[PDB]
């Protein structure tokens, strides 16, 4: 068939079918199928979420104050963001305002998660789509050192002997014949474009990042007890503050704990600036001729907006939200998660049932009733899918749309929205990153002509990857501001952390509904709760990967993952490096997507 | 040769995998490069699709009876198992095939050990912990390392024990290593002096909260929870839930999600009960 | 301008100075480069003798009433004070001269706070803690930060508090910051459940020892000792005496050396 | 006067007198006075210990089981070594044999101390006698990187941008006009011979060492509760071991704690070999023409011997002891701390009284009775010493002699003794270090003639400094061996840590005496105890700095400090860089020396 989608794609499944199941180096479980034409160009893409747990069903009848802990376990990668959305949703329903220090500490925890999640994503999940560790074994350590000094002059770890020592270790690993995570990698695929020296630099930084990442989450351990899965509460934060009073040493937050947080923040800022951002820029330069994967980012992007400089005042959001539609960056459409005509979820191509499946349901009206059922054109059987039938139900992911539009969410969406709304910090990051990208390109190709087209640059797999790294850096700077504000509040006499006026259900209205939003690491997250007589009547999550990984809607619009693959040539369709590189650039979280 | 480890993922949130890489000592980098051979792990592995499934087949035959099968998450039995699909087939089939030829199983976390959040009422997928799925006839050890997630150094501590001392650690009746799970939180809790003196947090951010008083009245499940949180603690010994001011929610105990509200008070506190 | 700090050393073992540089956060390098101006410290100074002495004179004059005087160790009164000689003269004379024009004094450690080991019976040098040496008429704050030595992050925590919040921390009746010294070890001890259950180490390396049972019966002085050892703990939160299996010996408390054998029960 | 000492020095106090009080960058309090001739060459040297506390007096009547904690507080720098000597002395007196794991854990703690103490000494106490931080501000960062790569190819921290950033920080500090510890440093003195690049490299490593040192002592925190001042006990170690049993997580030593110790050991080994040892070798090469300060080291050296591969078997000491006398390296005289004709202390030039002051007392017969009294040739008064009278009593340090000989103790003494006794590890370190030294010399001077004379090379302030660094590296290797043995013991079923058979004083003899020896960081340490009816009758300490910093004896022999200064030319007698450099090379611990 050839399907002409309302969002201007031609989905053609007549070509050779390629199946990727499991998609690895993601959180959770995904299957992807594509069709390629005679020139090995993708002409159809099918996103299948291959897990479901039913948190929305499990929550029914429980106490809203307990919800945050259940939904936190939607995901251990984006650990905490669901807890944050939950407490915000309950607080919204019950008209609870939290103390300023609770606001600040929650944002510090959120920005800690952003940095940790972005770093580990790029190195531990994404890098092996750009980096060939076997090729690193061919590098000259002195030339690797020279490249390192150009890539990031401030990073101290550049000795040729250090790179040689890393190389010896990877050589020993390879020589053992136990290749572990590297086994069966597509290392001979010409899709890998780094020099041996760049591969060795990147492998070195994968190891440095694995060492570093365990440090930054100590901020979650201080404020939230543990990472993964720090604690939250409705009405405040549990980490009471006592700097100077009786038994301060035994309080959750005292002078020593604050000094520890300061040290951790600065370490994160340094890693962002000296390792992560320069690597993404330099790797992007090596791949300067590979600008595929833009998909919907060119046209339709959305975020709810986050990080208000003034608590509870969205006009001060440091990552302002809204929706850009049809590529018009000059028109920011306001997004209201309360409006039943805006966020809606369809299930016509998902493994769920609605009484009326023509309907898109706003999440206060959402329904989660499983319906695992394969289309009659499926190749295989109910417990053995060979080729999924995308004309019918093909995913555990629902199809969210915004006023009927399919949109992309994530750091790139936020960066577009912030750039378009004149956020100077972001505009400066974008322009300096483009200048740096062009500089490294010229190091590699002395005849390089500068890229100037911001839509082409940002609206790509490379751009999506870059935006994530830039967002990490921005979060580190914002977190330091938050910390300084926390110290100022304490200095000005405010050590308060919780509001308990509405802790007891006797204080609640008989019927209430609320929505909590979060700029989660992968994009726009919200939870919608309906409370009745002290209990959860409905609880519906629409999460970033739900948006990006969405199957088709009743009109045939394709979601962000499927769009991003369309038109991409593959060197070797059966060694699908390009598909993985682009899918991974969305940082898919499949447990999130399905919950 | 480094000990072959196959790390499978069922229905899960991936928190145990995340916790593992938080390990302060040994570092995860050294575990993977120098201690074990992490032969399959859909989270970190270079290969996908057919290339990934080829490894499972190869390792199963080449190292038949000699690999450790680590399992995070759990198999669903509803939806014909297709609420967790891997390679187009139910995860339960992958788990069974690999369990057949494992030397031993490590059930990482509360998902694999007991069921965790997806198993909480009404359990729409009939998520089933590994030991119950394999049944009473399964004849290899299943080492349960529960917690949501377990402490990082507990996870790596189990592995280093097996590699250093050449045996499975001694397990309690529930299959948990006595190494780490043979005391209750409340048996080694630094806030116990306050519990003893009837000094409690009564309301969030009260006088008691700011002094680090006991969290029993706000729902601490430390009295019934066996884990190393109050001894080893979390994130390189930085903190644990109680230190940072929230009661234990009981996250390593079988059935903790349905035990009661996290803010309900813990039971079986009196000897005259 | 960074806060001037003069760090004097009387009769001492230098443990407090060592502890200070163990600080995990802030790092000692950052304290000295960025937070304070460590203007005199015999342990670290490039200059010696006359050149070192010249600095005390200079700082005392230039920053009269504006420097913090940190004191480790204590002045002896026997031997005409010449059991501690600096620049040919009794240390007590140096201490008095600098105390006269200090903004405030920090008594680091049990030596400066109380006397510590040299003051234990029969105190051959008549070693005397700073507050007693200066007497009741001394009109600037003396912040006692006791312990042998104090915890590293307690020491740097006191400094960061003063720099961040622009006041001397609240002190208890003994002059100790409530920040760190307002609970007993036993009031926040993770072995307390065992104490409560009568589960004790009875002999070294018995069953109880191997289970981490309470150390009361082997002499733990936790029940009478105010410090942050069971909360902040030691060496970047790595351990504390009780965790590693030896009872507290009471090392932050006035007179601990003469309270009795360390292995005799707390009464 | 001109005094012709039996140990072949001519002490001449007719020239200009220079007084250094305080001697800074040591532990505790010292005064040094010298006389210089018309050529600015030192012709007299006077070592004065300027503190005393009286621990030996304080111990009288107390319980031997408590002694370790009192004497540990002799010193917070060499923290632990006195506790170790004490428990060994009591165990010797009472015929207590400790379990193998207790032996091992004590040796791991000892080697931890050696590494910490040696590193902090070199960088934080010694380096400013060799390194000019002001001159560092003139360095070229690129050239500093090149030097770093040659000095230590494996050390990763070599980026020009890193050295530039360090320089910027030091420049900011200097520009503030608050010079702190650098104020009035002798920075214009030509005695400073490093290039600006070597100064910058060294300052950078001073900072790296300050960050590192806090890590290694975490081994003391694990086994001993805390550092400074870890806990010990008579009969074993308190850190009971439980790897696999009930309540293991609550035992002092469990699997996680052992993994922590492993990590810490390896970090120390890395710092020794990549930072510390290479720096001392390279700095030595810049100072290749400054071979003063040997003093007694080439003639008379002593250590008790330590670190037996087989517990309680001294023939297996990895740093074997003995005494070399009159420069005959081919004759190792056995040292017995029990022999009253061997170790003796005189007080004729010390502020103490004996009934018969002609007598040297073996420490079981030792007496500590203060006698602060100044010679009638003193310039000044009792409470204002202008020039001390070294013809009479001039120090709080007693005068220890070995069979009437003045000897040098310390890492250099141990290195000479080990080399002379064919310890291959040490011989390899010495030969490789000399080769490396000569290689760096040849780079600084292509016409360099290799040094081959081991007595001239080792018997100098440079050699003394090098031996300390080599010993640190040796201790890291030994400590890893100890850790592996501990693991093996546990694996073979032995988790025991204490012998309590003689814990109760009812089990002791009415009268007993013992001696405990330690290879302390600064040299030969021993404690001698006499027990009567369960109480301490006598407790006498003779400490390494007591030996080295010794005043003259009745026959007029000078001690190691005084000998080391004799014959040294000074660029500027009133800016005594050379004196400080040589004194500091002994790592004076003045609280130790006097106790
Ligand atoms: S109830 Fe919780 S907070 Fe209180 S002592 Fe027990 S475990 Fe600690
Ligand atoms: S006696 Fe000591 S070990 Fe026992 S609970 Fe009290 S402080 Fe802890
Ligand atoms: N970020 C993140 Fe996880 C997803 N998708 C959530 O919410
Ligand atoms: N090392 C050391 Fe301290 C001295 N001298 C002791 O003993
Ligand atoms: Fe660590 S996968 Fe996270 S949900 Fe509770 S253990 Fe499961
Ligand atoms: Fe830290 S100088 Fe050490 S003895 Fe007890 S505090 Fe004094
Ligand atoms: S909630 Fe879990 S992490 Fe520990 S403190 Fe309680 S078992
Ligand atoms: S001995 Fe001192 S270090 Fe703390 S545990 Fe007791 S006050
Ligand atoms: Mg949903
Ligand atoms: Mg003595
Ligand atoms: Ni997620
Ligand atoms: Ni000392
Ligand atoms: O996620």
């Amino acid at each position: 068939s050839v399907l002409n989608t309302p969002n201007h794609y031609k989905m053609d499944n007549s070509g050779r079918r390629v199946v990727i199941d499991p998609v690895t180096r993601i959180e959770g479980h995904m299957r992807c199928e594509v069709n390629v034409d005679e020139n090995n160009v993708i002409q159809n893409a099918v996103s299948t979420g291959t897990m479901w747990r039913g948190l929305e069903v499990i929550l029914r009848g429980r106490d809203p104050r307990d919800a945050w802990a259940f939904v936190e376990r939607i995901c251990g990668v984006c650990t905490g963001c669901h807890a944050l959305a939950s407490v915000r949703a309950v607080e919204d329903a019950l008209d609870i305002k939290i103390p300023h220090n609770a606001t600040l500490i929650r944002e510090i925890m959120a920005k800690t998660l952003q940095i940790h999640d972005h770093i580990v994503h790029f190195y531990h999940l994404h890098a092996l789509d750009w980096v060939n560790p076997v090729n690193a074994l061919k590098a000259d350590p002195q030339a690797t050192s020279e490249l390192q000094k150009l890539v990031s002059p401030h990073h101290p770890m550049s000795s040729p002997g250090y790179f040689k020592d890393i190389q010896i270790r990877i050589q020993k690993f390879v020589d053992s014949g136990q290749l572990g995570i590297f086994k069966n990698g597509y290392w001979s695929n010409p899709a890998y474009k780094l020099s041996p020296e760049a591969d060795l630099m990147a492998v070195t930084h994968y190891l440095e990042a694995l060492d570093f990442q365990k440090e930054i989450v100590k901020i979650h351990a201080i404020f939230g007890g543990k990472n993964p899965h720090p604690n939250y509460m409705v009405g405040g934060v549990p980490c009471a503050i006592n700097i100077d009073g009786d038994m301060a040493a035994g309080a959750p937050i005292n002078m020593e704990r604050l000094n520890f947080v300061k040290s951790l923040i600065e370490q994160g800022r340094t890693f962002n600036t000296n390792v992560y951002v320069p690597d993404v820029i330099a790797i992007a330069a090596f791949y300067r001729d590979w600008l595929y994967g833009g998909g919907l980012s060119a046209t339709n992007v959305m975020d709810y907006g986050a990080y208000p400089k003034t608590p509870y005042d969205k006009s001060t959001d440091q990552l302002p939200g809204g929706a850009i539609i049809n590529g018009d960056w000059g028109k920011i459409h306001p997004v209201d998660p309360r409006d039943p005509e805006q966020v809606q979820e369809f299930v016509t191509h998902s493994w769920y049932k609605y009484p009326d499946e023509t309907k898109g349901l706003h999440p206060w009206d959402g329904i989660t009733e499983p319906n695992y059922e394969l289309g009659s054109k499926t190749k295989g059987s109910r417990t053995n899918i060979i080729e999924i039938d995308e004309s019918a139900k093909y995913s555990w992911i629902k199809s969210p749309r915004w006023r009927g539009h399919a949109v992309e969410v994530g750091p790139l969406a936020r960066y577009i929205l912030a750039y378009a709304q004149g956020v100077e910090y972001v505009k400066t990051q974008v322009h300096t990153s483009l200048n740096r990208f062009n500089a490294v390109c010229r190091l590699l190709d002395p005849n390089h002509k500068d890229i100037t087209d911001l839509k082409a640059f940002l609206g790509s797999t490379i751009g999506r990857t870059l935006a994530r790294a830039l967002e990490s850096e921005y979060c580190g700077d914002m977190m330091l501001d938050d910390f300084n504000q926390l110290i100022s509040n304490i200095k000005n006499g405010d050590s308060s952390t919780a509001n308990t006026d509405k802790w007891d259900p006797s204080s609640w209205p008989e019927h209430a509904k609320g929505v909590g939003t979060v700029a989660a690491p992968r994009g726009a997250l919200a939870h919608w709760i309906v409370i009745e007589k002290g209990k959860i009547k409905n609880y519906q999550c629409v999460v970033p990967t739900t948006w990006n990984g969405s199957p088709r809607d009743p009109k045939g619009n394709i979601g962000a993952f499927e769009a991003s693959l369309m038109g991409t040539p593959m060197e070797r369709p059966d060694e699908p490096v390009e598909v993985l590189r682009t899918l991974h650039s969305f940082d898919p979280c499949l447990a999130c997507s399905t919950h | 040769p480094r000990t072959p480890v196959i790390w499978l993922h069922g229905l899960e949130c991936t928190c145990c995998s995340e916790s593992f890489i938080r390990s302060a000592h040994p570092l995860a980098k050294d575990v993977v490069l120098s201690m074990i051979s992490l032969d399959y792990d859909d989270t970190l592995m270079a290969a996908s699709g057919h290339a990934a499934e080829a490894i499972l087949d190869e390792i199963k035959e080449k190292y038949k009876g000699n690999y450790i099968l680590a399992v995070e998450g759990n198999p669903p039995l509803n939806q014909d198992g297709m609420s967790c699909i891997i390679g187009g087939r139910p995860f339960s089939e992958q788990l069974k095939r690999m369990a057949d030829d494992a030397k031993a199983i490590i059930s990482w976390g509360s998902c694999a050990s007991w069921g965790c959040v997806q198993a909480a009422k009404p359990n729409p997928t009939q998520a089933t912990p590994v030991h119950k799925f394999l049944g009473g006839g399964y004849d290899k050890p299943i080492i349960k390392v529960p917690g949501c997630p377990p402490i990082a150094e507990v996870m790596t501590g189990v592995i280093t024990y097996m590699l250093t001392f050449d045996r499975i650690p001694e397990l309690d009746r529930q299959g948990r290593p006595k190494m780490f799970y043979s005391q209750r939180i409340h048996d080694k809790c630094y806030r116990r002096p306050h519990f003893d003196a009837g000094q409690f947090v009564e309301e969030w951010d009260d006088e008691g909260a700011r002094k680090g008083y006991c969290l029993y009245k706000v729902g601490c499940k430390g009295p019934t929870t066996y884990n190393a949180c109050s001894t080893v603690r979390w994130n390189g010994g930085t903190s644990f839930p109680i230190q940072s001011g929230h009661g234990c929610i009981g996250c390593s105990e079988d059935g903790f999600w349905d035990k009661g509200s996290f803010y309900s008070r813990d039971t079986e506190m009196n000897a005259f009960g």
